[PDB]
């Protein structure tokens, strides 16, 4: 595949994707173990004025990954931007 | 045991050779240093003159029988690349080395059902006999004894793995530039490392011969200079290029306009003196970007000097062009820890892992023979004895995110000593780390500085939807950021150019009525964007496209927005400010360079939106702000509303864990399903937010007040729907559920229209929403808005490298990839046309 067609392919499934988000259920649940299993990120940043996505990702760990983040052992370190702002710009108080 | 260290004697009648054994070798053989001298009788004061002819070849001779196992040989070209016998790494290779150097990885340990990972610092062990044989040849001529080894840096190159154990790793090496100092001879060589074929890190190797050398002759400087990226968006510059003699072109009415050129620059630099360079030759290929994101040669840089004082093509480029990675600092230094490390009564435990024989590490006699005040301590070991503590800290006890690694040696260390390493973070590469250590002994003198590029963790961003609306969100951040300045003015600008209304104005003071002027010229180009804008509903069940804005023609003059209390609580200004200051927020973290490179991302709703214009920027700032206000002006006129405003449709937060502890994700989509065909009114579980505990569902006002009263009914019953069904009777609850709701959904029609939707045990109603997004409501609005992504989503600006992987969708959920089967899943969950035109011609897009 050429890097030109493969662009328009990329192009195509992004219009449709965008168009059906109003258009097709939000399957949150199961994106959350994308991030949370198929990849194992240690940083869930929110992006937001308030932790709408933050307390959906810890109670998802809480839930059904207290048994998995003990038989790899990695810590998880689940933040927002409006909220711990201190801790991803790493300025900490003297 | 009492060996002997030195033999005495006269070798001839007027030669004294005095002798020095060393023990510790390969081959457990003892090697002679014979350092001749010249007794002369007839000068009296000083009769002991140093045979100074045929000196440096015999320390040679002494060093590589420690260093190099193969055969004795100073007749090779320094500029002409040095290759070393393929070296592997196993299981002991790591225990003895990390015990050695106290590197407590346990990824270095040996895990069940996981490779054994290396020391970044083993692969000076792995190339040691590649890099050292650079400074052999009899033109690169100096004393071992008092060769200080200045720097020693690691590059774990962008995408390949660090080293594991079995890999069989090669080690090559070619030497950068040699260059006569006043003080002596610094040689810089790079040593990299290739498993596979493939490299795998750049070992940066400063060697520095004090000393007088005359020979520069033999001095050469073949740097391969960073790549230098620079836009062409005048028709200023281009005439500065075109001037340029070195920038020569393969097509000379090339269009460099709007471009953007990479330089793939390597200068090779002879000398005449240590300032004055005798030949300059700056070459390499200039990369324009097209619009695939693809790098393609279209020139080649081809500069050619005699007598110059400096690079013009880099001089030029670096002021002209960036780097490709520009770091920034912190706006304060992190004073990580004050941490104490103690280098080891002994310098063998080192000495045999590497396979470095230094004697100045080992025999006191070598040791002060070089004016050393003892058995130097390998300055290697010290930088795996401090990289140890930086892999134990900034990296959380990982080996990954190790790139790259440079540590200077300043001072000279004896054994058994006191060290203070002072780790300082500084400022951000491109989301990496940059960590400045600075060791002390116990005297308070610097010993070690240098620093280490860390990679981050990997890293997931997630945009939040709509949710919270509130005045002045992001105006602290737009205040201070200059980012955050550029996103809003840009928005702005945009808004006021094409809609006739100012963002800013909106989240600062939440007018309740704004009127909409389109009063001139520049007037009726916003009044045409404006009955530009199409929507299509189902009356009568027709496909037929109505228009937004019902009351603008082209005899309108003026539109007013109204509100009850301000603008900010309708969803058509509420969503452009919160995709605002999120895209702003992650602009602000891209300014301070905190965004990993291969980092996922997972939009939510709209934040899907914000996800793919900040990780991917396929749509300009100016293109997301318009598409978020037409989905939320399609997502307003998309249900019918009385005259007040008020539509029948509306939210719940479900909370399953509330109604039943055995309740499951399977009956809460079974009692939606079972209530949609029995009441016959649109619900349906439009967010999969959290299992169990917090869904959304969108529908009829009517239809979300009979699965609440099922869910009161069900927990004062206590009787569960996936037990009774198999351990019961078969598709006997699917006719005692219909009665449930049957009950639930006739007193759910009494009511008026605009019916108070009640929160219950397990529902919670959303309020400020009466439209069914994310349901099959608007199956029939969906098609104007492919018309409407088309102009604004340009196909030259989405990049597949910057999206596989990594944007996740909220559709499929599954990291995005350009296959027939991701397409089929997409056609699958939503039936479109274009997927399948696709599908069926997959193989004619193959070839």
């Amino acid at each position: 595949m050429k890097p030109e067609v493969e662009q328009e392919l990329a192009h195509i499934l992004l219009t449709e994707l965008l168009a059906y988000q109003f258009a097709s259920p939000v399957r949150w649940i199961e994106t959350q173990d994308v991030f949370l299993k198929d990849f194992n990120t240690e940083r869930v940043v929110e992006i937001g004025p308030s932790p709408t996505l933050a307390g959906m990702a810890q109670r998802t760990l809480k839930n059904k990954y207290e048994s998995y983040d003990a038989a790899l052992s990695l810590h998880r370190e689940i933040l927002c931007y409006s909220k711990d702002a201190k801790e991803i710009y790493y300025t900490p108080d003297p | 045991e009492l060996k002997p260290t030195v033999i005495l004697k006269l070798l001839k009648e007027n030669i004294i050779q005095m002798e020095m054994i060393e023990n510790r070798t390969m081959d457990g053989k003892p090697v002679s240093l014979p350092l001749l001298y010249n007794f002369n009788p007839d000068n009296g004061f000083a009769p002991i003159s140093e045979v100074m002819e045929d000196r440096n070849q015999r320390i040679k001779e002494m060093y590589w029988k420690l260093w190099i196992d193969e055969p004795f040989n100073l007749d090779f070209d320094p500029r002409d690349v040095i290759k070393g016998k393929d070296f592997e790494i196993t299981a002991k290779e790591v225990y003895d080395f990390t015990h050695a150097v106290g590197n407590n990885c346990e990824d270095f340990v040996s895990r069940p059902d996981r490779t054994m990972l290396a020391p970044m610092d083993f692969a000076i062990v792995v190339g040691w006999r590649a890099i050292i044989k650079a400074i052999f040849p009899n033109t690169v001529d100096g004393d071992l004894l008092k060769l200080v080894h200045l720097s020693n840096g690691y590059k774990m190159i962008p995408g390949a793995k660090p080293l594991q154990v079995g890999d069989v790793v090669s080690t090559t090496a070619v030497i950068e530039s040699v260059v006569n100092q006043p003080t002596g001879k610094i040689v810089d060589v790079v040593g990299t490392l290739s498993r596979n074929g493939k490299p795998v890190m750049e070992v940066t190797s400063s060697f520095f011969y004090r000393g007088n050398y005359t020979d520069f002759e033999n001095t050469f400087q073949k740097t391969v200079e960073p790549v230098y990226q620079m836009h062409i968006k005048t028709s200023k510059d281009i005439a500065v290029l075109r001037s340029k003699e070195w920038f020569q072109l393969d097509d000379e009415d090339f269009d460099l306009l709007n471009k953007t050129l990479t330089f793939e620059t390597e200068t090779e630099v002879t000398f005449k003196n240590a300032n004055i360079f005798s030949s300059v030759k700056c070459f390499g290929p200039i990369k324009v970007e097209l619009p695939t994101k693809e790098t393609v040669e279209i020139g080649i840089v081809d500069y050619e000097a005699g007598a110059s004082h400096g690079n013009p093509v880099v001089d030029f480029l670096k002021r002209n062009g960036s780097t490709l990675e520009q770091k920034v600092n912190l706006e304060n230094p992190i004073p990580i820890a004050v941490l104490d490390s103690y280098t080891p009564s002994t310098n063998e435990p080192y000495a045999r892992v590497s396979g470095d024989l230094n004697p100045i590490h080992v025999s006191r006699h070598f040791a002060s023979y070089a004016n050393l005040p003892g058995t130097i301590t390998h300055g290697m070991f010290s930088s795996a004895s401090v990289r140890a503590l930086i892999e134990n800290w900034a990296a959380d006890s990982v080996s990954s995110r190790v790139r790259g690694y440079t540590c200077q040696f300043v001072d000279m260390v004896l054994p058994n000593t006191a060290l203070k390493t002072s780790i300082q973070h500084v400022g951000m590469i491109n989301g990496r780390k940059l960590i400045k250590f600075e060791t002390r002994n116990e005297d308070d003198v610097v010993v070690l500085t240098g620093e280490a590029e860390i990679e981050q963790p990997v890293t997931t961003f997630v945009f939040t939807g709509q949710g919270s609306q509130e005045q002045g969100m992001g105006m602290d951040l737009y205040k201070t950021s200059k980012a955050a300045q550029d996103v809003w003015n840009r928005a702005d600008n945009h808004f006021k150019d094409t809609y006739g209304f100012s963002i800013l104005d909106i989240v600062i003071n939440n007018p309740v009525n704004l009127t909409i002027h389109f009063g001139g010229e520049k007037g009726k180009r916003i009044r045409e964007n404006y009955s530009a804008m199409i929507f299509e509903t189902i009356v009568d069940g027709k496909l037929k496209t109505e228009k937004i804005f019902k009351e603008i023609n082209e005899h309108s003059t003026s539109y007013t927005f109204r509100s009850e209390k301000g603008l900010l609580s309708a969803t058509q200004f509420t969503q452009p400010a919160l995709t605002l200051m999120e895209k702003a927020a992650f602009e602000d973290l891209k300014s301070k360079g905190l965004i990993p490179a291969d980092a996922t991302f997972a939009g939510h709703s709209l934040g899907e939106y914000a996800a793919l214009a900040s990780l991917a920027d396929v749509m300009s700032i100016e293109s997301l702000v318009e598409v978020v206000f037409y989905r939320g002006m399609t997502m307003q006129v998309a249900v019918p509303r009385d005259e007040l405003g008020r539509s029948n449709y509306g939210m719940i937060a479900i909370n399953p864990g509330r109604v039943a502890a055995s309740f499951s994700q399977e009956a809460l989509q079974y009692v939606v399903e079972r209530v949609g065909k029995r009441t016959g009114w649109l619900v349906e579980i439009v967010n999969y937010n959290v299992e169990n505990q917090q869904y959304v569902a969108a529908g009829d006002l009517r239809a979300l007040d009979t699965v609440t009263n099922v869910l009161n009914f069900i927990k004062l019953q206590k009787i569960d729907i996936i037990e009774l069904q198999k351990s019961l009777s078969l598709e006997e609850v699917e006719g005692h559920l219909f009665e449930i709701i049957d009950e639930a959904s006739k007193k759910s029609a009494v009511k008026p229209r605009p019916l108070k939707l009640e929160r219950g045990f397990a529902c919670i109603p959303l309020v400020g929403i009466s439209v069914p997004f994310h349901s099959t409501y608007l199956m029939n609005g969906v098609k104007p808005f492919k018309s409407f992504l088309k102009k604004n989503i340009i196909k030259e600006n989405v990049k597949v490298a910057r999206l596989a992987g990594k944007y996740i969708p909220n559709l499929t959920a599954k990291p995005f990839q350009v296959t027939k089967e991701y397409f089929q899943d997409v056609y699958d969950l939503t039936g479109s046309e274009p997927i399948k035109e696709i599908i069926d011609n997959w193989e004619k897009y193959e070839q």
